[PDB]
């Protein structure tokens, strides 16, 4: 049914999309696991995690995103991560080198989120409690933009690297184009994109959720946690109870999964599984329909 | 005048906006809303045993349930309009006056209406300037100087220029300006004009530029008016900061009326300055300053951004406050809104002797003048939002503290380590332990002797024992107290690395 | 030139951090939330030093008292065999409590309000021998004290008259006595008219009290009254006599 592995250290979980491998934020740094399709019983669609290795940094990873620059050669994995560390640092890992963004130029608050995107160069966007959104361009160029309130989430337009979304804690959702005039549009836990950016989501901690197919700007539909997007299906929407373990799949209200506390969770690169990190365990859950 | 429209999305979607506009009008009682709910349903006395928030939810849910993208928005707006009209119609039965009584203990005349109570106040200068017409403003006979420029005719010309430019903005346009103005706290005037003003102004810009050029010294004039409008000798001082001592509910409603009128005028001043700054006119650019030593509209604009910030904060504070599910300021626990709580922290009465103002000539009216003051007279004292937000935090008002968290980070001159330490605690109480750490790491409390904040006591108890490694030792303990044991340990290690105290 | 006043409005609905306190005296649309005749009362601490600082109550006529003072909560009363007639609520102060005089449609209720604890023997029910034969109109309480209470009632139809009720609260649990006051105006200063016309059982006389008001200066106890024929009358409470009258300019102040 599900596949389960105990884990020594746990924080955030991301799945590799920018290809069948998984990253566990931890206190020391990040463990890389491999999704293996094989099952020895010859029952298929049973998926295991192999813990390939623990990467060490010595600082806690709160948030992590993979770069497309990652490759696998003949056994050695060449992996690049955009990471958030406990000391309010955004880093780019290659263990050959680590880029640091900190100092005056860096965030002076907690860094809620980070995302990576690929132009003719690579861009890192990050949002903090300092009330700033920062762009890092990979010659090193930086930008610092004021937000109205602390930036809880940031994500780039899929299929459109120039536009991004920022979700401010106050609830303003902003549409940012770095290339053009910075504040293109605004709307009144996270906000994110869906599809080829054909849809915009906005999720509150009181659990109200807005759906915009970006008439007037009014949300097309709305229902009732933090939203986690089904990668292939626009209409399939995932939510969880962090503090139990109630996991809900919304498109009526199904509660598909009930595990302990849930740290963080993400969808498999092609949608079939959900990866869930609890306190002591990491888990693959297969969902169909 | 009340106006209403669709929303693009700045002041949310129409359902939220109509819910606020229905709960907030000063022509509202609970019984009329409950009677209106009966018309879109059934029911009667059972709506009395509902909480105020549950009552908001039942109204909102009732309207949504009836309605089955553009037609859905139009039909939803119309249902809310019908409901608003029905609530108002039942209410206007209450607006009938019944009697008028004077009370000699208070300095109060009390009007009795058929389900509303009223008292008479004299209008403020702000209320007089908000209302029309321009001629009536100029009909005020000159007592501090003669019939002349310093009276001021030239000033009164400028405040009506402000009001006309503001009258251009729609409610949709006004909402986008609000999203911008608190976020604004770059070379703001040029961009803020381009997006907000330039699109929504006709070529009345030439008429505005000509009239501003004709007036002699217009910067001195409208700066003196701002001083008269933020005007809340020894006699003046005595009549100013009145003596530190239902009352809250009453002045909450006054502070809302006064905040709304000021909020327009402070915006209108910003709009005219934004308009002036992006003009290619040498004469008007020269009229926007004292040349050398240089004092432009840039120093004046900063004070307007600060006044807008404090007023927009107080306007937000109208809506909310959560209860639990006589000497010690007993109102503090029992208040129903944050503006009422802010009121009571500022409590005044003219009759008691003031220890710090012994020559003062010896509560409702007194308290209004003092609440209006604390926003307007800034010097050495701490940021107003920060003091009020600390008082909220001390009374366990975490949701309310969380709502106003963004305002604790504003213009750079008003941003202090004590504010950031408050952001960190708010995030701990609201379970946002990651964001709490980011604030604790960036900001240091090396403010060992600040008597003003009850929040600093826990730092200070160790600062009396020990020196600056105590900040990390304090945050270490605070995160132990909330059960976050990775983050605790790192700070214990930071506290040793920053280092009888060693033994302790 | 003229200056504008502005008013501040507060809704008479429940305080969202308090609740109610209900009372029934005796076995029980626009009516529900819209008053027919309210008043305020102020038990000033120059007379009532024990109430320090004095309580400011609001009374709305099912009979709601809200403390609009610089103090606390509300109470409500339900009144059997409705309703409180307009002007049927009167208030005066005892040295340790506040007393409400209420007329319904023809019952007298004496309610002591325990204000120290209601916002933080209460009711005696009286039938008065004047009331079965004559309609009630206006009331003015001369006094309400801890162990006593005295009140003045005017009647409009079938004939006008003025009644004094005297109550002993603590003697035999609220017995009551009457005094009939003749309105004995021997002379009047200034103008002079007298025309007492009567035909139907529905009638008002010339000497009908239109309006009345009580007065207290040291030991001087007086009631001022206006008659239907426009006489301004000075009634001494002590002697129960009309000490002085003045006749006004004639005009029509009936519903024409």
């Amino acid at each position: 049914a599900t596949y389960t592995v105990d884990c020594e250290d746990y924080v955030h979980v991301v799945e590799f999309n920018p290809g069948s491998l998984l990253a566990y934020g931890g206190i020391s740094y990040v463990v890389i696991a491999s999704c293996r399709f094989q099952e020895e019983d010859s029952t298929v669609e049973g998926i295991e995690f192999k813990t390939l290795k623990t990467f060490h940094h010595g600082e806690r990873v709160v948030a992590i995103a993979w770069s497309p620059e990652t490759r696998c050669d003949a056994l050695l994995p060449l992996l690049r991560f955009a990471t958030a560390a406990g000391d309010k640092k955004i880093r780019i890992f290659t263990f050959q080198d680590k880029n640091e963004y900190k100092v005056i130029e860096g965030h002076s608050g907690y860094i809620n989120d980070l995302v990576f995107c690929s132009p003719e160069g690579t861009d890192i966007a990050s949002v903090g409690d300092d009330h700033t959104c920062r762009i890092w361009d990979l010659g090193k160029q930086i930008a610092m933009f004021i937000l109205r309130s602390p930036g809880m989430s940031v994500a780039w337009h899929p299929e459109g690297a120039f536009k991004l979304m920022v979700a401010e804690k106050t609830g303003t959702i902003r549409f940012y184009d770095l290339t053009t005039h910075q504040a293109i549009l605004s709307l009144e836990m996270s906000a994110d994109w869906c599809v080829r950016n054909t849809l915009r989501i906005g999720a509150v901690a009181g659990n109200d959720w807005i759906i915009w197919e970006m008439q007037d700007n009014k949300p097309a539909h709305a229902d009732r946690r933090m939203f986690r997007w089904s990668k292939c299906n626009e209409n399939v929407f995932a939510t969880t109870g962090y503090p139990k373990s109630q996991i809900a799949i919304h498109h009526p209200q199904p509660i598909l999964i009930g595990t302990p506390v849930g740290s963080g969770l993400s969808w498999h690169r092609r949608l079939p599984l959900c990866v869930v990190g609890g306190y002591r365990k990491l888990f693959f859950w297969l969902t169909e329909m | 005048l009340p106006e209403d429209d669709l929303a693009i999305s700045d002041e949310q979607e129409p359902q939220e906006a109509y819910l606020e506009c229905l709960f907030a009008p000063g022509r509202f009682t609970i019984a009329a809303v409950q009677k209106a709910i009966q018309i879109l349903r059934k029911g009667s006395g059972r709506v009395l045993d509902l909480s105020w928030e549950e009552l908001r939810k039942d109204v909102t849910l009732t309207v949504e349930n009836e309605i089955q993208q553009e037609e859905f928005r139009q039909i939803n707006i119309e249902n809310w309009c019908k409901f608003y009209t029905c609530c108002l119609q039942y209410q206007e039965t209450l607006s009938r006056p019944l009697a008028l009584l004077v009370h000699p203990d208070t300095n109060m005349v009390c009007l009795l209406r058929k389900g509303f109570l009223s008292f008479l106040a004299p209008c403020s200068l702000v209320e007089h300037l908000y209302l029309v017409p321009a001629e009536h403003l100029l009909t005020v006979d000159e007592s501090v100087i003669s019939d002349d420029i310093d009276a001021a005719s030239d000033i009164v010309n400028l405040i009506q220029c402000l009001r006309m430019i503001a009258d251009y903005i729609s409610e949709d346009m006004a909402y986008l300006m609000e999203s911008a103005c608190c976020h604004l706290q770059e070379r703001v005037a040029e961009q803020i004009l381009e997006d907000l003003i330039a699109n929504d102004i006709d070529n009345i810009m030439e008429n505005i530029q000509n009239k501003l050029q004709d007036t002699r010294n217009p910067i001195r004039a409208i700066g003196f008016l701002l001083q008269n409008m933020d005007y809340e000798m020894e006699q003046p001082q005595p009549n100013t900061r009145l003596n530190l001592s239902t009352a809250s509910s009453v002045v909450c409603q006054a502070i809302c009326k006064i905040s709304a009128t000021r909020f327009l005028i402070c915006r209108d001043l910003l709009i005219l300055q934004h308009l002036l700054l992006r003009l290619g006119d040498m004469a008007l650019i020269g009229a926007g300053q004292l040349l050398h030593s240089q004092q432009e509209l840039i120093p004046r604009a900063a004070q307007l951004l600060l006044s807008y910030y404090m007023i927009r904060w107080g306007s937000q504070c109208l809506a909310c406050a959560v209860p639990v599910d006589v000497e010690k300021r007993r109102y503090t626990s029992g208040i129903q809104t944050i503006v009422e709580l802010f009121f009571e922290d500022v409590a005044r009465k003219h009759f008691p002797h003031v220890f710090i103002q012994s020559g003062a000539s010896q509560n409702w009216s007194d308290l209004i003048k003092r609440i209006t003051n604390y926003l307007l007279q800034l010097l050495w004292p701490s940021n107003p939002n920060f003091q009020f937000a600390e008082c909220l935090m001390r009374n366990c008002q975490y949701t309310q503290l969380q709502e106003y968290v963004r305002l604790l980070l504003p213009w750079c001159q008003v941003n202090v380590g004590s504010c950031h330490f408050m952001l960190a605690q708010c995030y701990l109480v609201a379970g946002e332990g990651h964001k709490a750490l980011d604030c604790f790491s960036q900001a240091a409390s090396e403010v060992e002797r600040e008597d003003f904040l009850e929040k600093l006591i826990r730092v200070e108890e160790g600062e009396s024992v020990s020196p600056r490694l105590q900040y990390y030792n304090r945050v270490l303990r605070l995160l132990e107290d909330v059960g976050l044991p990775e983050l605790v340990i790192q700070l214990a290690t930071i506290a040793i690395g920053e280092a009888r105290s060693q033994a302790a | 030139l003229e200056r504008s006043y502005m008013e501040l409005i507060g809704a008479e609905r429940e305080t969202s951090r308090r609740n109610f306190r209900d009372l029934s005296l005796r076995p029980d649309g626009g009516p529900k939330y819209a008053d027919c005749a309210g008043g305020y009362c102020y038990s000033e601490s120059s007379s009532l030093l024990s109430a320090t600082r004095n309580r400011f109550l609001h009374w709305t006529s099912v009979e709601i008292s809200l403390d609009i003072n610089l103090v606390n909560n509300a109470v409500r009363l339900r009144i059997l065999n409705c309703s409180i007639l307009p002007g049927g609520v009167h208030i005066c102060e005892t040295p340790n409590n506040i007393v409400v005089l209420i007329l319904t449609n023809q019952t007298v209720h004496r309610l002591i309000l325990p204000h120290p604890s209601r916002m933080y023997d209460p009711s005696n029910t009286y039938v008065i021998p004047a009331i079965p034969g004559r309609a009630p109109n206006t009331t003015a309480s001369t006094a309400w004290l801890s162990s006593d209470g005295e009140a003045l009632f005017a009647l409009p139809s079938i004939s006008g008259g003025i009644l004094v009720i005297k109550m002993p609260p603590h003697d035999m649990e609220g017995l009551v006595t009457i005094a009939e006051l003749k309105q004995s105006s021997v002379m009047q200063r200034l103008l002079t008219g007298w025309m007492p016309s009567s035909i139907r059982g529905d009638q008002g006389p010339a000497h009908l009290p239109v309006s009345l008001a009580v007065h207290t200066l040291d030991h001087d106890s007086y009631l001022f009254a206006l008659c239907q024929d426009h006489k301004l009358r000075m009634w001494s409470y002590k002697d129960q006599m009309c000490l002085m009258v003045a006749d006004m300019l004639e005009y029509v102040p009936v519903s024409k």
